[PDB]
């Protein structure tokens, strides 16, 4: 049953390869019954899966995780819900094509300490509807949520027709237990999330890997924008989760003409302006060694001011620094994973997205950006800040954190909590992951 | 030695050299359909070729004319690719999306027929006679039935040569166990309109027992289930009114769930109030007289007045509350403004007081159905199923709280909607206090609420109503012991989701720890 | 080279090799599936993939 | 312009007279009210804007169906009889004979 | 003795209104097994794309 070393982990791999190869010649009406029994019995367990993994981790909010499993659990159903991933596709009689699917096998999945319990129902979702299986390894911070979240979704396939073993997981991992499952001959797939660090490990590995990176979301607030829309939003999306979701807005770039009122609105509202003393005594506790330190990773707002040699008020939420520089040697413009934010001012609209071309520079190339502005009366900006920006998603009058993910603000994005950056950050999608991508498409000509 | 032969050596040839790349085979493909299925489910390769040259077919544009032409094949996964197709300029473009900012859908459903009027109990009867229903069961009370209001309607129905049957067993909570007695009642009679004639509780366990009449398969750990929207929920509800058509007749003045998609049932296992809520709940026809309300007595009508108080006051302040039902939100609060307090006091000899607080319960009914209730409700459901205070009571002690707990400018933790722009909870709350004209011409907006605050202190002290769940008859061991356990069972009853904050669990226990020791909440 | 061309870390577009069995069954047309064949397998001397 | 000025003083006609009909209850007096509130304040920004204000072209695309409530339930007076029969034998389009 | 005259409030099933829910509204009417569909229009909205 566990697995602790590289002796037990070939017998689980090959107890999944012998119940995943009859999961494979299952129909597209038997899936379709265990796929709606799985995210039945997913969102049915959100409340304590999200109390789990804020007592393992312990840098999370508990209210946050309910609606970020919520939205793992009947999002991903509803997108899904009737796409042919199964059978025959499609089919031509003029042309005579017949477009078949299939399965790829067992998939390799590296779950983040940042989602640890939200990305381990979305991974397992859209692996039983394309009818393969799926094996776990999960974070060492945080490795008991994520195989209670595995498991709820198994034991609910199982009462529903699945095979017997299908979900298997990494009980204890390790740097050298993981290394050994991705060089495994027998697994077709490595889904990979996580950090630059890992995206490097997951495509070393010769093996054809699905992986996403992180990333910065500059945000650009021109002098035709909605003032009281564009600073409610940040701090709706920055305090969600205190920002550990990827795609989450590390810094905004407000125009000369409304950079006072933009800083008086936030002001008056949670955020705090740092000023003298209190900005440099927070640009040394973020960097630790030249990178981000994890002790401020997911903490709430008061907590890092308390590590930084200080007291905010207590219902403060987002920790402000106005700085100037656009460089890897200001510690604010890059990736914090924390209710933190950096001002810049620029004297242009034009100026505001050159400087954040440059913030797409230091931390993701192409994950994501945002710009808020009137996108009726003004169609030639929103279209020279799509031309301009490197990104994979362009965010238009839209909270990054539940906009960055699909289905929300846009009814036209894809839904998924891996999103992916391009090959300008490494990869090989440019999308956001769903179930086409799972597939292996044959043709019969 | 067979064709089915040749297929299984051919699955053997394609794994030693190349596991995904190429097969063919050479059949008439028009006389043959089911052998080029057979081996197109068998052969795990990219691409099949049927009657062509494996070299001029295997490389697109030649005797298919809809395969990509290139000159690199790819093989899938099978052999350690990521293509399965064949390399063109679409596989090196990275895709680039630019979203703009939709919102949600919003919608205003009704039932198909609001009757109303002082005595239109019968003439609205006369409609479904013509309709051809020649079956009809109806569900009470066992009050409505030992006083004669059972017989109004069974009197028009068997006049005109109907078939009734009174299912008269339900109680103040409706229980799951006495709903499937009324729904093994139903399939054993089979009728064709179910009558709810009640106020609360004889409705709701006859818009359950109208789901398992209708399909009786269905399981009610599925209907239970919380959503984050509609039209995006798992349990999609079947569509119904296929054998039997749904009436309803309401009785008391306080709940309007003849024209709402809600059904509030106990699952009587574990004790636990569970709002059900989807669309095809809605009745067809809702009859809504004041001859069965004249002679309710004071103690329900002032539950079910103050009642309607907190469902037109939480459907206007909701996220899901556009301008549709924003002029019946303020409608039920200008009437039960100036009726409610003649209602109580006069009583049935002041009939013209008691209709339009009737009237003014069924438009709240109008704003909560579209627009769903706030936080407020969903520790009532949890306040009311744990020491018995019924419904009506419990949201009339926790409205005062609520308001000074919503109306802030800077709250923790705002709600998402594409709809709302921003927290605005307190602007929303001081456009009521000077529609019902309790505000000075001059005046700030953080005083407006104190003016709404204490029109409704004086309205609960002139009602009846204690000033705090202790005075309501809770035990201090009793209540301290499960303050823990019904902060987290609120956090979750599916009208959270529509509260303009999204509260914490830690904050939900102080507003039930200030409504028991009769306190205000201050942040 | 499929194996060292994922194996930089680096998202590659790779191809590999392949056999292609031919299933040449009872009802076939003869005189086009030897002649197709002969005319595959002789185009560039069999250099071709598939 | 001309279309948006017949059809949105129309519908202030329509939420008019349903709500000193004899009909008028209850039901549909709130509904007569709130499209005579979202008339008032952005049928004048509807009209000189136009598509410069979109979240002004969206009340006033709303407001004529709440006023659409009022009416359906408590019908028409006798300004609408008249500007049935104007717009009939003058060919005046229908929103500017019951405007004058 | 004097009765009123019964009124009523009778609406269409479905209201469904926003900014851009066309054809959000228009999958309902598919899931609902229409078939065949007539559609009535003005001479300008279709030459006009509406
Ligand atoms: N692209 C997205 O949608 C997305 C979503 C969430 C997080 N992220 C990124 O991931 C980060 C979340 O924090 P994190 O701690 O998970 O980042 P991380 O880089 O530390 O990733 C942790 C996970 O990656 C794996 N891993 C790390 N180093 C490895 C190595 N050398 N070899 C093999 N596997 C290795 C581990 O198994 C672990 O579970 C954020 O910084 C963010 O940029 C991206
Ligand atoms: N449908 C909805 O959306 C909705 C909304 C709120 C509450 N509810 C549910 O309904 C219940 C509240 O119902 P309620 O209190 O309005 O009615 P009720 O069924 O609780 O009636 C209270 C008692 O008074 C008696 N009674 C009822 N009508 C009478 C009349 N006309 N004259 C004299 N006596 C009468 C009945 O015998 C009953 O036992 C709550 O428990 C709640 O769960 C439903
Ligand atoms: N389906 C297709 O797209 C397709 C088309 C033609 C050929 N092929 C395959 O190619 C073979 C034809 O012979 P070939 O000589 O081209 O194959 P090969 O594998 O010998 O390829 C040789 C080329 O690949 C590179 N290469 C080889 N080994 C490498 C390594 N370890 N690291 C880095 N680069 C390396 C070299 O630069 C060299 O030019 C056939 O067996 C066939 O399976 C496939
Ligand atoms: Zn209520
Ligand atoms: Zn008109």
């Amino acid at each position: 049953m566990a697995v602790t070393n590289v002796a037990e982990l070939n017998a689980l791999v090959e107890r999944v390869k012998k119940a995943q190869r009859e999961y494979a010649s299952f129909t597209q009406e038997q899936v379709d019954k265990i796929f709606r029994a799985a995210a039945l019995a997913a969102a049915d367990a959100r409340i304590p899966l999200a109390k789990m993994a804020v007592a393992e981790s312990g840098m999370g909010i508990v209210e946050d995780k309910v609606i970020k499993n919520h939205f793992a659990s009947e999002y991903i159903y509803n997108a899904y819900k009737d796409e042919k991933t199964c059978g025959v596709l499609s089919e031509d009689d003029t042309f005579g094509t017949i477009t078949i699917a299939e399965p790829i096998g067992i998939i390799c999945g590296i779950v983040p300490t940042t989602n640890p319990t939200s990305t381990a129902i979305f991974k397992s979702l859209i692996s039983l509807k394309t009818r393969n299986a799926i094996i776990f390894s999960p974070h060492p911070r945080a490795k008991d949520a994520t195989n209670k979240a595995a498991d709820i979704v198994l034991q609910a396939a199982i009462a529903a027709g699945a095979p017997k073993d299908l979900i298997g997981w990494i009980d204890q991992p390790s740097v050298e237990l993981s290394n050994a499952l991705m060089h495994h001959p027998d697994i077709n797939l490595i889904l990979a999330t996580g950090g630059p660090g890992m995206v490097k490990a997951a495509y070393s590995s010769g093996k054809p890997a699905i992986g996403v990176g992180a990333g910065n979301t500059p945000v650009v607030i021109d002098e035709t924008a909605d003032i009281k829309r564009a600073v409610a939003s940040v701090l709706m999306s920055k305090t969600f989760d205190n920002g550990v979701i990827c795609a989450s807005e590390q810094s905004v770039v407000v125009v000369d003409s409304v950079y006072d009122a933009v800083r008086e609105r936030f002001a008056t509202h949670g955020g705090y302006l740092l000023q003298g003393k209190e900005l440099k005594a927070v640009q040394d506790v973020i960097l630790k060694n030249g990178a981000l330190n994890a002790a401020i990773v997911g903490q709430p707002a008061y907590k890092i001011a308390e590590l930084a040699g200080f007291s905010v008020p207590e219902n403060t939420k987002i920790l402000i620094g106005e700085v100037t520089v656009v460089d890897e040697s200001e510690p604010f413009a890059h990736e914090k994973l924390s209710p933190t934010l950096a001002m810049y001012r620029a004297k242009d609209f034009e100026d505001a997205v050159e400087k954040a071309e440059k913030l797409v520079a230091m931390g993701g190339i192409g994950h994501t950006s945002c710009l808020y502005t009137d996108q009726d009366n003004q169609p030639a900006r929103v279209s020279y800040f799509g031309q301009k920006m490197k990104t994979a998603r362009i965010l238009i009058n839209t909270p990054a954190s539940q906009g960055g993910i699909g289905d929300l603000y846009n009814f036209k994005l894809a839904p998924s909590l891996t999103l992916g950056c391009g090959s300008w950050g490494g990869n090989s999608i440019s999308e956001n992951v769903g179930p086409k991508h799972l597939i292996n498409k044959k043709t019969v000509a | 030695k067979d064709f089915e032969d040749a297929v299984e050596k051919a699955e053997k040839l394609v794994a030693m050299g190349g596991i995904g790349h190429t097969s063919c085979l050479y059949t008439d493909q028009d006389n043959q359909p089911a052998r080029v299925s057979y081996f197109g489910q068998k052969m795990k390769t990219a691409r099949i070729l049927i009657n062509t040259p494996a070299s001029q077919g295997g490389i697109g544009d030649l005797y298919n004319f809809k395969l990509a032409p290139s000159l690199t094949l790819g093989c899938g996964s099978w052999g350690g690719n990521s293509i399965s197709e064949n390399v063109g300029p679409k596989h090196l473009i990275n895709k680039k999306t630019v979203a703009k900012r939709a919102e949600n859908m919003l919608w205003h459903k009704l039932p198909k027929s609001i009757y109303f009027r002082r005595g239109s109990l019968p003439i609205a009867l006369d409609e479904v006679i013509t309709d051809g229903h020649k079956r009809a069961l109806i569900v009470t009370d066992r009050f409505l039935f030992n006083n004669g209001y059972a017989d109004q309607i069974t009197s028009v129905l068997k006049a005109a040569g109907v078939e009734t049957e009174v299912f008269f067993e339900v109680e103040a909570d409706p229980t799951l166990s006495i709903v499937r007695k009324g729904a093994e009642l139903a399939n054993s009679f089979k009728p064709d309109v179910i009558i709810a004639l009640g106020g609360g509780s004889p409705m709701d366990a006859a818009k359950i027992m109208w789901v398992m009449y209708e399909h009786p398969e269905t399981h009610f750990e599925e209907l239970a289930l919380r959503f984050m929207d509609i039209r995006k929920r798992i349990y999609k509800f079947p569509k119904m009114g296929v054998k039997a058509k749904m009436i309803a007749v309401t009785t008391t003045s306080g709940t309007g769930s003849e024209v709402t998609p809600f059904a509030v049932v106990t699952d009587d296992a574990t004790g636990q109030k569970y709002p059900l809520a989807d669309y095809a709940l809605t009745p067809d026809m809702a009859i809504v007289d004041a001859n069965l309300v004249m002679d309710m007595p004071k103690s329900l009508c002032a539950f079910g007045g103050l009642d309607a108080v907190t469902h037109a006051m939480e459907a206007y302040v909701s996220v899901l509350a556009s301008e549709f039902s924003d002029g019946q939100a303020l409608q039920a609060l200008k009437l039960l403004k100036e009726y409610l307090p003649a209602s109580y006091h006069e009583g049935s000899k002041n009939p013209v007081a008691r209709e339009r607080v009737h009237s003014a319960a069924t438009i709240a009914g109008i704003a909560f159905a579209n627009a769903f209730l706030g936080v407020c409700h969903s520790m009532a459901h949890k306040l009311g199923s744990q020491f018995h205070i019924p419904h009506g009571l419990a949201n009339a002690l926790l409205i005062c709280n609520v308001i000074r707990y919503n109306a802030n400018d800077n709250p923790t933790k705002q709600t998402a909607f594409s709809q709302y722009d921003r927290p605005q909870a307190r602007r929303r709350y001081a456009e009521i206090a000077d529609h019902l004209g309790l505000s000075a011409p001059g005046d700030r907006t953080a005083a407006k609420i104190e003016k709404l605050l204490a029109w409704l202190e004086t309205l609960k002290a002139e009602l009846g109503i204690p000033k705090s769940i202790r005075e309501a008859g809770v035990q201090e061991a009793d209540f301290l012991a499960n303050v823990d356990k019904l902060s987290e069972d609120a956090f979750d009853d599916q009208c959270t989701g529509a509260n303009p904050r999204y509260p914490l669990i830690s904050e939900l226990k102080q507003i039930l720890l200030d409504t028991y020791y009769g306190r205000d909440y201050v942040e």
